[PDB]
């Protein structure tokens, strides 16, 4: 399922992520855009033999057990397959386990490279949220 | 680049009274301002971050308000040691920019 | 106790290069952005840039990108800043500060006087 940004933003915002751990809404929306380009079905395989799942490319070495990564801690405690639903709920409750661990939104590569230091409010304008 | 005007550059005050510094951005920095205290013989202290949030460990008398262009630092009950340089800094977009500094002198 | 401590004062002949250092401790270095700041008397503070240490991904103020190099040695947790040919103006104090994860700087180094 592909998200229109406002459709994404309102669901992140209804799920309480606007300014959750100091990160305003713009941040969450910009990182989903560069991390999966608003596609909850996105996948990516890194050099560690580990995959990123869905909308907020959550990695399987740590966050979920995918079955295929031998170093898992599966910290949001979910099947990485849940992270690919059409519905962001799990991606968000897990994305919330992530930003609360001492690293902050820098644990999203695309965020630190594409969103850190640009005006992220440009992502929710026009939306009525 | 956001230009922050800080105001005034000099404030003198007497301990027990309240002071207020303003910070003006050249464009709206969406509540992304941070404030610093610089006392001589000391590393730079982050007081407040993102318009209103308190850095951990700082006395409550420190307060910020503002949203796009004007933001303020309110300091009530002046202690003889919180007499220092205060610097605002935008962190909404690159480059990170700073104000000019209010030198805050204890009065006599 | 998070602590950034920089190198000592420098006197440098015009145009000779100088490399400043900032040894980080008290946290896991590669996880925070390091910046470098400068101040001359009368000017306010100016940002040089930052770097993210697990990948040396560097962001430069357009004004400094021609004049300074930000580098890190992951192993020894030292952040570096060099100036390739300092002219008279570059005589200032240079500050390494750690990024709080928001864009504000929560710890600071002592500072380095570079006297060209």
């Amino acid at each position: 399922k592909v998200y229109g940004r406002c459709e994404l933003a309102a669901a992140m915002k209804r799920m309480g992520l606007d300014n959750y751990r100091g990160y305003s809404l713009g941040n969450w929306v910009c990182a989903a855009k560069f991390e999966s380009n608003f596609n909850t079905g996105a996948t990516n395989r890194n050099t560690d033999g580990s995959t990123d799942y869905g909308i907020l490319q959550i990695n399987s070495r740590w966050w979920c057990n995918d079955g295929r990564t031998p170093g898992s801690k599966n910290l949001c405690h979910i099947p990485c397959s849940a992270l690919l639903s059409s519905d962001i709920t799990a991606s968000v409750n897990c994305a919330k386990k992530i930003v609360s661990d001492g690293d902050g939104m820098n644990a999203w590569v695309a965020w630190r490279k594409h969103c850190k230091g640009t005006d992220v409010n440009v992502w929710i304008r026009g939306c009525r949220l | 680049d956001i230009e922050l005007t800080q105001s005034p550059s000099y404030l003198v005050a007497s301990p027990g009274e309240t002071i207020t510094i303003n910070c003006r951005a050249s464009k709206s920095i969406s509540k992304s301002l941070a404030w610093y205290q610089e006392k001589p013989g000391k590393t730079n202290n982050l007081l407040i971050y993102s318009g209103s949030t308190l850095q951990s460990g700082i006395p409550s008398r420190f307060s910020g308000s503002g949203s796009g262009t004007d933001f303020t630092l309110t300091i009530s009950s002046l202690e003889p040691e919180d007499f220092a340089m205060y610097i605002c800094q935008q962190h909404n977009e690159y480059p990170w920019t700073f104000g000019g500094g209010t030198k805050l002198e204890i009065k006599r | 106790q998070v602590q950034l401590q920089q190198s000592g004062a420098e006197l440098v002949r015009p145009g000779a290069s100088v490399k400043l250092s900032c040894k980080a401790s008290g946290y896991t270095f590669i996880s925070y952005w390091i910046n470098w700041v400068k101040q001359r008397p009368g000017q306010g503070l100016e940002w040089i840039g930052n770097i993210y240490p697990s990948d040396s991904y560097t962001n430069y103020n357009q004004k400094f990108k021609d004049k300074a190099t930000l580098t890190v040695d992951k192993s020894s947790s030292t952040a570096y800043m060099q100036l390739s040919s300092p002219t008279s103006e570059d005589s200032a104090v240079y500050y390494c500060t750690r990024d709080d994860n928001y864009g504000a700087m929560d710890y600071w180094g002592q500072g380095t006087t570079v006297t060209v």
